[PDB]
């Protein structure tokens, strides 16, 4: 199998910039790569064949190059329609692989995420379960680490995350993160803390309730 | 145009089986060789397998070899993939693609919009809603935020939707993609409203509605 590496898996660029994705493979694959875009919700498309034959419709401005191993595909001045996924195949042999994907997404100021945490409703607790929530909004970078503490002890295995996509407006990610415990083993918890570490915040929020204090 | 249709997706347990198909439309379906190729939720592509125009060569990736089976109609302009001995991996969005030329390394062209195939040991289920309330209220923020839950719900196919207690529609929402919680999927949505004298009042809560091709429910949201 002829592994993909593609690189960088997201990058942060604006409207005019020259970029550059690049796609490695683990053996020579003699030019037979392909590069599509895809979009959020809609199927790939067909960008650039054979390492660097362009499709029909194509923008000039999409480029491939790279022989052996080492390919990488420019878009020489993005566009509002570029921000997309790409991803890059090699159909040199069967089966064929993909990368990974490379995210280009829009280049945004610094944003400080609002964090919020809300406590399981007496319905969910009744039938059992209990659901945690701390929704973070619209912050940017994507990168943001969301940790849970119950009674100031480290949740990990309970927690569950979702990140939205580049919103249309603002450019900024929202997230939500879940800890789901049986109604049980919430009873027996008071404080419980949603630690939010963010490029954007020179200390660590924690947002937090004890159990039965609302 | 060149169109493909993919058609066969739902929601089936393990160790079943499942056909897809994909109408080709707007070229000689029959001159040239077609691909299967799935997107696993939130992951990558993954090529599932290959057909050629005259139905001689076929093969699969390793992953579904033995379990799928590729096959066309070039009659019917048709292209099938017999899924069988289903697991939860093959989960995911199937694709069909047309190749662009007679030749191996042929780039896939044209691609269809694609069929989710869940494939999970639950049943597939309406979701169960329920409110969210911040604690003790947002007050030190220009807006309170309110927000609804709906979980064990199956397949991951949902629309919330937010109606003021006066049933008219609500701007600011947030929606977030659905997170596996075993087997079933539970999303979150989430309502800004500004805290600033108008946090309640009269509207003593929200309406949050969810569709779902098992059922479409709704919940009251206490401000």
């Amino acid at each position: 199998d002829i592994q993909m590496t593609q690189s960088p898996s997201s990058l942060s660029a604006s409207v005019g910039d020259r970029v550059t994705i690049t796609c490695r493979t683990s053996q020579s694959i003699s030019s037979y790569l392909n590069w599509y875009q895809q979009k959020p919700g809609k199927a790939p498309k067909l960008l650039i064949y054979a390492a660097s034959s362009l499709q029909s419709g194509v923008p000039s401005r999409f480029s491939g190059s790279g022989s052996g191993t080492d390919f990488t595909l420019t878009i020489s001045s993005l566009q509002p329609e570029d921000f997309a996924t790409y991803y890059c195949q090699q159909s040199y042999s069967a089966p064929r692989t993909f990368g990974q994907g490379t995210k280009v997404e829009i280049k945004r100021t610094v944003a400080a995420p609002s964090v919020f945490i809300f406590p399981p409703s007496d319905e969910q607790l009744k039938s059992g379960t209990a659901s945690v929530v701390c929704l973070l909004n619209n912050f940017y970078p994507r990168e943001a680490k969301v940790q849970w503490k119950v009674d100031n002890a480290l949740q990990s295995g309970n927690s569950q995350e979702s990140v939205t996509e580049q919103d249309s407006k603002d450019s900024t990610y929202s997230l939500s993160s879940t800890l789901t415990l049986s109604k049980a083993d919430y009873e027996k918890h008071k404080v419980y803390a949603c630690e939010v570490t963010h490029q954007g915040l020179s200390s660590p929020v924690t947002k937090s309730f004890n159990r039965g204090e609302c | 145009q060149v169109q493909l249709v993919e058609s066969g997706g739902g929601v089936v347990q393990p160790g079943k089986s499942l056909r897809l198909s994909c109408a080709a439309s707007g070229f000689t379906f029959s001159g040239y060789g077609m691909h299967w190729v799935r997107q696993a939720p939130g992951k990558g592509l993954e090529w599932v397998a290959l057909i050629s125009y005259d139905e001689s060569n076929k093969y699969y990736a390793d992953s579904v070899k033995g379990r799928f089976t590729i096959s066309r109609d070039n009659s019917k302009n048709t292209l099938y993939l017999q899924m069988n001995s289903l697991r939860a991996e093959d989960t995911a969005v199937y694709y069909c693609a047309k190749v662009k030329f007679y030749d191996p390394t042929a780039p896939n062209d044209y691609w269809g919009q694609g069929t989710l195939v869940t494939v999970s040991s639950g049943s597939a289920s309406a979701p169960t809603l329920f409110p969210l309330v911040s604690c003790e209220n947002s007050n030190p923020s220009s807006t309170v935020a309110v927000g609804c839950l709906a979980q064990d719900f199956l397949p991951d196919s949902i629309t919330f939707s937010w109606k003021y207690k006066n049933n008219s529609d609500i701007s600011s929402t947030r929606g977030f993609p659905s997170v596996l919680r075993g087997g079933k999927y539970a999303a979150t949505s989430q309502v800004l409203l500004p805290s600033k004298d108008v946090a309640q009042g009269t509207n003593e809560h929200v309406v949050c509605k969810v569709q779902h091709p098992n059922g479409n429910k709704e919940k009251d949201v206490p401000l």
